[PDB]
């Protein structure tokens, strides 16, 4: 039970909590050292909207800093991705909760 | 070079060891006295026969790869144990050994300069030879460079896409009989030309016609496991698993595919000449279907084994005008005026005719020309002229641009030369981030400790800015338009690589090792997937892991990285930090990533250390009771771990310069936090609140003198108080460099306001401004702000807001990149026609307003013809306050007309915070409060 990337892992029973506290929080208030302030909204799928929220590597939550790595998902839980920006672009697809 | 490099260092080093420690032995002073004048002569003669090439010191240059520089490690390997254990061991008798090695090498310089035929430099050199931190800020980055490259990338784009006649080489026009063969064509270029974009308009637009296709890279892996892996996935379908096959049986697994299917694959970024016959003898011979077969290639003569059959063609990207070319040669140089040198400006790009006016080999020979300001007569005119080679259509393989790059190398000034060769440890195509590579030059020691006394972080940020100046090293930028990393070119990486592993500077394992022993000297190692007692510096990369020893086998090493690794408390390696205490000569131990369970308690033993890097670790918890001899280090980093510092273990730790991430809990904030002060950047984070804590903390900082960074925040949920920044605002000044704060706690204006009129110098460095817990933001507070000379980035919340209305002067914020004012319900934002003028990105908010106008009208914010430089997003929430929904609609579209003229066309994005999307009633009678 995890989801594999670059060079870390990830638990997957971890993932699901910062996809669904983005959209209950206000949209561009949480500042960052670089890149900008989050969450952002993304690119449309099936309707509605997205949002990317950066994670850690342990998976804990993540309040200021630097970080490589982000969280998209929509708002049922079922559209949800990994980004992984480090050395190169790596994206892996999540699957849904049942 | 290497050899002069090396030894310049030591000179100033043993120089400061007879101030500091050899003048206590009368005995010693004046054994080191003959030591310290031999050295002096001995190195500057390197020096004057550093005008000959190693090469052809026969005697000295093989005395090198047998005594020399490994005396000159051997010395250092005692000078460094001059300092403590040569005090305690008292080692003098090798010093007897070793200066008659030198005495001989004094008098071989006597010797091999009178034989060799150089002049006799020895009795000559008596003829002819003979407290700040901020020493001398060299230069920032050039603000020219960012458009420079903005247009040539812009530029390739234009000159992609012009495949009329690449679609009419093809043969795919209608039937014929040579139609129906196979037509297998190469194209070639430069390094930058940009075939490799245009190669993918021919796949796309070709995909109806075509039953399959394929695209895959190759890379620098002259390898045919992974590409025959790779072609196998995408031949014209996924073919489940064959990851495990044999190269041979390639005819025929190809054979099972593709036996009589038409097959449309391409390959490129391929350095392999003959690869092209492998695949081709798995294609058989020519069929009677009809099927293409395109590749590219850099390099003309792999490419020439690869497309020299009949039928086959070689179609190149043509040279970049040469009007459109000074476009790309002209921004570098002259931004404004020039009208006195147009001959050498004209005759020296007709030099480019070389590559034909390649974009990588103009800004490589341009860019050497102005570093800060104009040069005199380049004489560059009377060198590389023309004479070096033509690579119209012949040389322009590796035998002419490969000497373009070469001439640049040997311009650059003396010690930038080592720096630049430190690069080859990495990837390809590598992230490296700008801290963590002058951290690490300073521990291995690149950096010339001039003017004795002055920060070596400093002088290591001038070198890295003068390598991003010329061409060497391409910078990549974030917000607010600061260079957080850098990335090296393609091309540029195999010039390192050959130079390096002809002086045996850094040895690179490709995964299997290497048989280097003995005249192979191992100096220093990069792992990237008995008899070395002489390794110093040892580089893991996290997939490499499996293949380590252990710590114990080591000696006089002196750098150890194990960042993003798994050494941790995981997996089946037994990497436990027990065994660390043989180390007694480290200067970088950066665990940066790795799950550390608890510090060895013998860490303490190393009395030589200057980083330590511990970036993330969640489990660590307390320091060991033994961090008090640390007096050499400067950087301390405890970022993202919950540590408690011990009771009296920070005082006696007087060489800091940065520190982030502590706590604080009765008096360890006043104890013992004066007395550094050489601190310059500090991160802190409190946990509890009271008086008796924050006049500790206030009152120790007034005694440092020589901060410029300050990080300040709060843990506990309940920020009930306003103590902390009202206590910082009446006493404390700023100095005078004083660069970034960032505050999460409650704040007000009226402090910042103070120490406005209170500092000597006006803050003229404050680049940023974070504050997230604000409660007033008056009309006075805005303008006071924007007159700041030097601002860049500033992000200001708003809570308890008590003001109608807020304008941003045009006369006013100037070098603004990022925006961030978000106050709430009240203050109606109206922009100043013709404000921002370098504004990047920005956030605003709106609300009801009312009593604004007589009549109801549309919400209007200053926005028609206004911000003229934005690139990215924009940002405009919308607040109701108890109001209609039609009304809220109708804010939506107004502010969405606005910016919908603006001649760049950035994104606009939109978010009700009330949440108003429901069954979406328009009369809805009011929505909610301000909750």
């Amino acid at each position: 039970g995890y989801i594999t990337l670059g060079m870390g892992s990830i638990h997957k029973n971890d993932i699901y909590r910062v996809a669904e506290h983005m959209w209950t929080i206000d949209a561009y208030s949480v500042p960052s050292n670089n890149h900008g302030s989050y969450p952002i909204f993304g690119e449309e799928i099936n309707g509605s909207v997205t949002r990317i929220f950066p994670i850690v590597y342990n998976g804990d939550d993540w309040r200021s800093g630097d970080f490589y790595y982000s969280v998209e998902s929509t708002e049922d839980l079922s559209y949800i991705k990994l980004r992984y920006n480090g050395a190169r672009y790596e994206t892996c697809m999540v699957s849904s909760p049942e | 070079d290497i050899v002069t490099g090396a030894i310049s260092n030591l000179i100033p080093k043993l120089g400061e060891l007879l101030t500091e420690e050899f003048k206590l032995h009368k005995g010693v002073k004046k054994n080191i006295e003959d030591l310290g004048k031999e050295l002096e002569s001995m190195n500057a003669a390197l020096i004057k026969i550093g005008e000959v090439p190693r090469e052809q010191l026969d005697s000295q240059d093989k005395l090198w790869a047998d005594e020399v520089r490994e005396l000159s490690y051997v010395i250092e390997d005692v000078v460094d144990k001059f300092l403590v254990q040569v005090d305690g061991i008292k080692s003098d008798d090798n010093n007897n050994e070793f200066e008659g090695l030198m005495k001989r090498t004094t008098e071989l310089l006597k010797k091999v300069k009178h034989k060799h035929g150089i002049a006799h430099a020895i009795k000559d050199i008596q003829e002819q030879l003979q407290f700040v931190p901020h020493p001398t800020r060299t230069i920032a980055i050039d603000p020219c460079l960012r458009a420079l490259y903005a247009e040539a990338t812009e530029l390739v784009g234009i000159y992609g896409k012009r495949d009329q006649g690449l679609m009419r080489l093809l043969s795919m026009e209608g039937d014929d009989a040579s139609n129906k063969r196979l037509k297998k064509v190469s194209i070639v270029g430069f390094g930058g030309l940009g075939k490799t974009t245009l190669a993918r308009a021919v796949y796309e637009k070709i995909k109806g016609d075509f039953d399959c296709r394929a695209f895959v890279p190759v890379g620098q892996n002259p390898d045919m496991k992974k590409v025959l892996r790779d072609i196998l996935i995408d031949l014209g379908n996924p073919h489940s698993d064959l990851a495990m096959l044999d190269a041979n049986q390639l005819i025929k697994k190809l054979h099972e595919f593709l036996e009589n299917k038409r097959y449309l694959v391409i390959i490129d970024d391929i350095w392999d000449e003959k690869l092209w016959e492998g695949i081709n003898f798995a294609f058989s011979n020519r069929n009677n279907l009809g099927s293409r077969l395109i590749t590219t290639t850099r390099i003309v003569s792999v490419s020439n084994s690869c497309c020299s059959s009949d039928g086959d063609s070689v179609y190149q990207m043509e040279p970049l005008s040469v009007d459109d070319s000074r476009m790309l040669f002209y921004k570098r140089i002259f931004p404004d005026e020039n009208a006195c040198i147009n001959e050498f400006e004209q005759v020296s790009r007709d030099i480019l005719k070389k590559c034909g006016g390649v974009p990588l080999a103009i800004i490589t020979i341009a860019s050497a020309l102005a570093g800060d300001q104009k040069m005199k007569p380049k004489c560059e005119w009377d060198i590389l002229l023309r004479s070096l080679g033509s690579g119209l259509t012949e040389d322009n393989s590796l035998e002419e641009m490969r000497r373009i790059l070469s001439f640049s190398y040997s311009n650059l000034p003396s010690n930038l030369k080592t720096c630049l060769l430190y690069l080859c440890v990495y990837p390809e195509d590598s992230m490296i981030s700008r801290d963590k590579l002058i951290w690490k030059w300073v521990a291995e020691g690149f950096v010339h400790h001039e003017n004795q006394g002055n920060s070596l972080y400093l002088l290591g940020l001038n070198y890295f800015n003068q390598l991003i100046n010329r061409s060497m090293i391409q910078p990549i930028y974030n917000y607010s338009g600061e260079a957080y990393a850098c990335r090296v070119h393609d091309m540029v990486l195999d010039l390192i690589c050959n130079l390096s592993n002809e002086a045996k500077f850094v040895n690179l394992l490709d995964g299997t090792g290497n048989s280097m022993s003995s005249q192979s000297n191992c100096r220093r190692l990069s792992l990237q997937k008995k008899s070395m007692s002489r390794v110093r510096s040892i580089t893991i990369f996290p997939s490499a892991i499996e293949v380590m020893p252990s710590l114990s086998r080591f000696d006089v090493l002196r750098v150890l990285d194990l960042s993003r690794c798994n050494l941790g408390e995981n997996s089946s390696m037994q990497l436990n930090l027990k065994g660390v205490g043989h180390l007694t000569h480290l200067r970088y131990l950066g665990l940066e990533g790795t799950n550390i369970s608890k510090l060895p308690a013998e860490i303490g033993k190393l009395q030589f250390l200057e980083v330590l890097d511990l970036e993330n670790n969640h489990n660590l918890k307390e320091l060991p009771s033994t961090v008090c001899n640390f007096r050499r280090l400067i950087y301390l980093n405890l970022v993202g771990c919950q540590v408690v510092p011990p009771v009296g273990v920070l005082q006696n730790l007087t060489s800091i310069e940065v520190l982030s991430g502590i706590l604080v809990s009765l008096n360890i904030i006043a104890q013992e936090l004066g007395n550094l002060k050489r601190l310059r950047e500090l991160n802190i984070l409190f946990n509890d609140g009271s008086l008796d804590l924050y006049e500790g903390f206030v009152k120790s900082l007034c005694n440092l003198h020589h901060i410029e960074s300050l990080i300040i925040g709060c843990n506990s949920r309940e920020t009930s108080s306003f103590e902390l920044m009202d206590l910082l605002g009446e006493r404390w000044v700023p100095p005078v460099h004083f660069r970034e704060f960032v505050s999460s706690m409650p704040s007000q204006l009226s402090a910042l306001r103070g120490w406005i009129k209170r500092d000597p110098s006006h803050l003229s460095n404050l680049s940023e401004l974070i504050l997230t817990s604000v409660k007033e933001v008056q009309q006075d507070d805005v303008v006071i702000i924007g007159a700041l000379s030097s601002l860049r980035r500033l992000c200001i919340k708003s809570t308890y807001q008590t003001q109608r209305l807020l304008v941003i002067p045009a006369d006013g914020f100037r070098c603004i990149v990022g925006f961030h004012l978000d106050c709430g319900s009240a203050t109606q934002i109206l922009f100043e026609p013709g404000a921002l003028p370098r504004a990047e990105s920005v956030v605003i908010s709106l609300g009801v307003r009312v009593a604004k106008e007589d009549g109801n009208r549309g919400f209007d914010l200053g926005l028609q013809g206004n911000l003229l430089s934005l690139r990215r997003d924009v940002f405009v929430s919308i607040y109701c306050g108890g109001a209609r929904v039609g009304e809220a609609k109708e804010a939506e579209a107004a502010v969405r007309r606005a910016l919908d003229a603006h001649p760049s066309h950035p994104p606009i994005y939109f978010e009700m915070r009330p949440h108003i999307a429901k069954g979406a009633h328009d009369d809805d009678l009011c929505e909610e409060r301000r909750r």
